[PDB]
């Protein structure tokens, strides 16, 4: 499992002006529904198709000169989702991106009810960024079908912002939503499918 | 090595960035203050003792677009205490400030014999 | 360019019972907007993330024992989008899928206004199968950024049901939405990005 280098929040705030800051939120909810009435869905996580054709989390770059990370995050979330006010209690981690540009990526996470998560989806389609920077929200399927690829492994075989794929696997692990061994196995099946596709 | 200008990566598979050694942590470890303000402990295997980056070196030159591309160092000049690199890209040369000139993993690894600190285990 | 064997409509309707039929709809609209006040969007077309983690078009299998192609399509369109009913005048093509099963994929297309297209998006998030078989709608970015991968090439590097990727490329050509030369170079850029991504490991 790929993992970015972590940095503490106070150390991230000491970075010089050459460092860009991004803030993204992983919104999720326990999901008691069953696909086809048969497949327990466990959880639903919100990601989005971005303007550049890649999957990522809601959020984006923030200006930290005169504002907290929370204010910048809520500003970008206001444009891309149209709702939600996140706080420091939702802060999860900070990672240095793989470069070559100097970017520190702050990850936020908040568990909603499924009804609240759906209300975020409804608000997102009326948002200012819809049809511009955000091309549509998608839910992450956390189940795996009997063919070992249907669902989560296939989803991981899509095209991600590299930071977002690391953040998704990191958050699913540390939030106790998926065992690490199952994340490794799903990622191995996804990489396998990507390998055979190019043949 | 304390106080010497270096180019170093702060991850095993990352890019090499310019900075200075600030503390000898010991056991092949060093505390490094990068020119961008990031400070962390770096293994000597990740540190290159070359300043400035030598002529004809292939580097990665960062535009302020968030665009980046490979180039070749063709000159240096110090203007008002700031170092600038002349970088050639497919025949065209332009000046880049020091923090815009980095080394990819493969680019910097090719300099470890001439300038790398070590140890190399 | 991935190409499926095309077959005409009345030949598909005469295939034996060992053939499954699927009907999918490509909804699209002329887009006069500009991304970052610089990049023309030209067109917006709707695809969706499916339950199995792949991108595809709205639609699904049609059981011809009880439904016509149009009624079978409109059944799942009502579940996934709702506010839309297509007819045989919207029919576009029929292709025979790759291995191993015997499936004939029927493609429908309908040009909307961008406002109607957005209305479909608003309806889909309130639809019956949202969060179930359909995990969300996405707009296809047809532009390509200055770095030659951002936008359409990156999008083509996602995971599709193989029939859907062929139907998208086929329809963008015949509906005069993308010149074939730009479809080829986007596909080549997508393939090279997929190769570069897999060579970051180890």
């Amino acid at each position: 499992v790929p993992e970015l280098k972590q940095i503490s929040r106070v150390e991230a705030m000491r970075l010089g002006p050459g460092w860009s800051h991004s803030c993204h939120a992983m919104l999720y909810a326990a999901n008691p529904g069953q696909l086809f009435g048969r497949i327990p869905m466990r959880f639903s996580v919100l990601m989005q198709m971005r303007f550049d054709g890649l999957l990522g989390f809601p959020g984006g770059f923030v200006d930290r000169r005169f504002w907290s990370l929370e204010d910048g995050l809520n500003r970008v979330l206001g444009l891309g989702l149209g709702c939600l006010r996140l706080t420091e209690a939702d802060y999860l981690s900070s990672h240095l991106t793989e470069g070559p540009h100097r970017v520190v990526a702050h990850l936020y996470a908040r568990q909603l009810t499924l009804e609240q998560l759906h209300a975020v989806e409804i608000s997102a389609v009326h948002s200012r960024d819809h049809g511009l920077e955000v091309l549509g929200l998608v839910r992450v399927p956390l189940y795996t079908q009997k063919d070992r690829v249907g669902g989560f492994p296939n989803f991981l075989s899509n095209a991600f912002v590299s930071t977002a794929k690391c953040q998704l696997l990191f958050a699913l692990k540390v939030l106790n939503m998926m065992p690490e061994e199952k994340l490794v196995e799903a990622l191995a099946a996804a990489t396998e499918k990507q390998k055979k596709a190019l043949e | 090595f304390v106080g010497l200008r270096v180019v170093a990566k702060w991850s095993s598979n990352g890019y090499f960035y310019s900075g200075k050694i600030t503390r000898d942590v010991g056991a092949g470890k060093y505390k490094l203050l990068f020119d961008d303000g990031y400070e962390c402990d770096v293994l000597g295997k990740d540190i290159l003792l070359c300043d400035p980056i030598p002529l004809d070196t292939e580097v990665t030159a960062l535009s302020e677009d968030e665009y980046f591309s490979a180039g070749v160092v063709k000159g240096h000049r110090k203007e008002s205490g700031e170092l600038y690199y002349s970088i050639e890209k497919e025949g065209q040369r332009k000046w880049y400030k020091r923090m815009a000139v980095i080394l990819s993993l493969e680019q910097g690894n090719r300099l470890r014999e001439q300038y790398g600190l070590g140890p190399y285990e």
